[PDB]
C-alpha cells in the first residue's frame, strides 16, 4: 500500500462524506428543536422520535451494507448510497409537515447514509498499512471541523429563505458526495467465531449504552441548576474543540503502540469517561464543570478514533468490512436506549443527579470487560491445552 | 534453544517434587517474548502441554492437574519452576521443559531432555 501519495485525495473524500452526514443530522435536529421552542405543535413526541429513528437506521442497517460492499465493491455501493440519500433529502422538502416526512426523512435518508458510511471506513484500509491511525485521525478531525462549521454556514452565512427550502439546499452536499464517491479506485457468518473479536465487540457495545446522555442532557441540567449563567453555549463549543484535538492526537499516537496493546488506550479512555460523567453532579461551581467538560471532550476522541484500526488489527484487511458491519449493528440498540432511560430516571427522581450517576456506570463496566481480552499467544496456549 | 531438565525420580503417593531448568541458547529479551512451559509423556502417550506462563505473566494449567501442579516464572533468571504436590500413581511420566516462541503467523515449540517421575510406595 502506498500509504501516501494518491491516498490523500481518498482521505479528503471520506472527510467530506462524514462531515456532510453528521453535520446534517445535528443541524436538522437543532432546527426541529427551534420549531418546537415557541409552539406546542410544529406531534412533539413523534417529532423527537423522528431524529432518533434517522440516527438509528445508520447503525441498524450496517450488516446488509457489509454484504453489499463485499459482493459489489466500495465505489458502487458508496455511489448508490449517496444517490438514495440525495433523493430522500430532496423529496422531504415536498412533504409539507405530513407523516410522509416520517417515512422519507427516516427510511430514505437513514438507509442512504448507512450505505454511504461504512465504505468510507473500509476504503481507507486499502491505502494505509503502517499509518492507518494517522489517516483515521485526520479524517475524524476534518469531519468534526466540518460539522462544527455547518451551522455557521447555514444560519448566518445564508438561510434568508423560508424553512421549507432548507432540505433542498442541504441536498446539494449529498449530490457533491455522490460525485466524489467515484474516486474510490479498488486497488485489489464466520468472523464471530473468533473469541477475541467477540469479546471486544461485546465490551464496546456494553459501554456504548451510556454514551449520548451527556450530549443530550447537559444543557438542560445546566439551565436547571445554573440559571444565573448568561449563556451556556460555551460548554458544547469547548467539548467539540477539545474533541477535535483529541481525535487527531489519538490517531497520530495509535501507530506507536504495536499489536493488540492498543486496546489499553480504549480501557483508559473508558475509565476516565465514566469517572468524569459521575463527577459532573458533584462540582457545584461552573468553573469546575467547564474543566470536567473539557476532559470529557478530550476522552471522547481517544475513544472514537481508535475503533477502526483495532478492527483491522484484530481481523486483518480481508475481513474488516464484515467485522465493522457487525460491530455497528451491535451498537444499534444501546445508543437509542440511553437518553430515554436517563429521562425516565429524571422523571422518577426529579433532580438530575441520578441521571448522570447512572450514565457513569456502563463505561466503567465496558472498561472492565475489555480488560480481559485474551492475547493471541494465550489463545494458542488454550488450543495446546485442548489437545 | 537448549534445555536440560533438573530433578525427578521416585516419590511416594502424596509427596512433593520440584522441577526447574534455566533457558539456554536464548537471551532474556528473547525469552520474555516466549512462553515457558512443560510437557508430559507417560509410556505410550504423546507429549502434551500441562502448564505454561504467558507473555503477559499469566499462569495457565490443564485443569485436570490444577492445584496438584503449580508453576512460577522468574523472568530475570530465565527460570520456570514446576512445583507438584499430593502426587499420585497416575502422575508417573517423563516431563520435558519446553519454550513456545511466536513468529510471523507461526510459532516454534522447543523440547528439553525430559526427566522421569514415578509415584509409588
Ligand atoms: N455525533 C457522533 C455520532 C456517532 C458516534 C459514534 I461513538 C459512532 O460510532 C463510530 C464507530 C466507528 I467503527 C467509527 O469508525 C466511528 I468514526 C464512529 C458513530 I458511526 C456516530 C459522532 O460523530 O461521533
Amino acid at each position: 500500500p502506498p500509504e501516501g501519495g494518491f491516498g490523500w485525495v481518498v482521505v479528503f473524500a471520506a472527510t467530506w462524506c462524514n462531515g456532510s452526514i453528521f453535520g446534517i443530522h445535528n443541524s436538522v435536529g437543532i432546527l426541529y428543536s427551534m420549531l418546537l421552542e415557541e409552539e406546542k405543535e410544529k406531534v412533539e413526541f413523534q417529532a423527537a422520535w423522528v431524529g432518533a429513528l434517522a440516527m438509528g437506521m445508520i447503525f441498524f442497517c450496517s450488516p446488509i451494507v457489509s454484504i453489499f460492499t463485499d459482493r459489489l465493491g466500495c465505489r458502487i455501493t458508496a455511489t448508490a448510497g449517496a444517490a438514495v440519500a440525495f433523493i430522500g433529502l430532496h423529496t422531504s422538502s415536498f412533504t409539507s409537515s405530513l407523516s410522509l416526512r416520517y417515512f422519507t426523512y427516516g427510511i430514505l435518508f437513514g438507509c442512504g447514509c448507512s450505505f454511504a458510511f461504512q465504505p468510507s471506513l473500509v476504503i481507507l484500509g486499502h491505502y494505509f498499512q503502517r499509518r492507518l491511525g494517522l489517516a483515521n485521525g485526520v479524517v475524524s478531525a476534518g469531519s468534526s471541523i466540518f460539522s462544527m462549521s455547518f451551522p455557521f454556514l447555514i444560519r448566518m452565512l445564508g438561510d434568508k429563505i423560508k424553512l421549507a427550502q432548507t432540505f433542498q439546499v442541504l441536498s446539494t452536499f449529498m449530490f457533491v458526495l455522490m460525485l466524489l464517491s467515484l474516486t474510490y479506485r479498488p486497488l485489489l457468518m464466520r468472523v464471530f467465531r473468533q473469541r477475541t473479536y467477540r469479546i471486544w465487540a461485546f465490551g464496546i457495545a456494553a459501554a456504548a449504552l451510556g454514551y449520548f446522555v451527556p450530549y443530550v442532557h447537559l444543557m438542560k441540567y445546566v439551565e436547571e441548576e445554573f440559571s444565573e449563567i448568561k449563556e451556556t453555549w460555551v460548554l458544547l463549543v469547548c467539548i467539540g474543540a477539545t474533541s477535535g484535538l483529541g481525535r487527531l492526537v489519538s490517531g497520530h499516537i495509535s501507530d506507536s503502540i504495536p499489536g493488540l496493546k492498543k486496546i489499553y488506550l480504549q480501557v483508559l479512555s473508558f475509565l476516565l469517561l465514566g469517572l468524569m460523567s459521575m463527577m459532573i453532579p458533584l462540582c457545584r461551581d461552573f468553573g469546575g464543570l467547564i474543566v470536567v467538560c473539557l476532559f470529557l471532550g478530550l476522552c471522547d476522541g481517544f475513544f472514537i478514533t481508535i475503533m477502526a484500526p483495532i478492527a483491522f488489527e484484530l481481523v486483518g484487511p480481508m475481513q474488516a468490512s464484515q467485522a465493522i458491519g457487525y460491530l455497528l449493528g451491535m451498537m444499534a440498540l444501546p445508543m437509542i436506549a440511553g437518553p430515554p432511560i436517563a429521562g425516565l430516571l429524571r422523571n422518577c427522581f426529579g433532580d438530575y443527579h441520578v441521571a448522570f450517576y447512572f450514565a457513569g456506570v456502563p463505561p466503567i463496566i465496558g472498561a472492565v470487560i475489555l480488560f480481559f481480552v485474551p492475547s493471541r499467544l494465550e489463545e494458542e496456549l488454550r488450543r495446546r491445552l485442548t489437545e | 534453544v537448549q534445555l536440560q531438565e533438573s530433578g525427578g525420580g521416585l516419590v511416594q503417593p502424596g509427596g512433593s517434587l520440584r522441577l526447574s531448568c534455566t533457558a539456554s541458547g536464548v537471551t532474556i529479551s528473547a525469552l520474555n517474548a516466549m512462553a515457558m512451559g512443560w510437557y508430559r509423556q507417560a509410556p505410550g502417550e504423546r507429549r502434551v502441554m500441562v502448564a505454561a506462563v504467558s507473555e503477559r505473566g499469566n499462569a495457565m494449567y490443564r485443569e485436570s492437574v490444577q492445584g496438584r501442579f503449580t508453576v512460577t516464572r522468574d523472568f530475570t533468571n530465565k527460570m520456570v519452576s514446576l512445583q507438584m504436590d499430593n502426587l499420585k500413581p497416575e502422575d508417573t511420566a517423563v516431563y520435558y521443559c519446553h519454550v513456545l516462541e511466536d513468529r510471523v503467523d507461526s510459532f516454534h515449540d522447543y523440547w528439553g531432555q525430559g526427566t522421569q517421575v514415578t509415584v509409588s510406595s
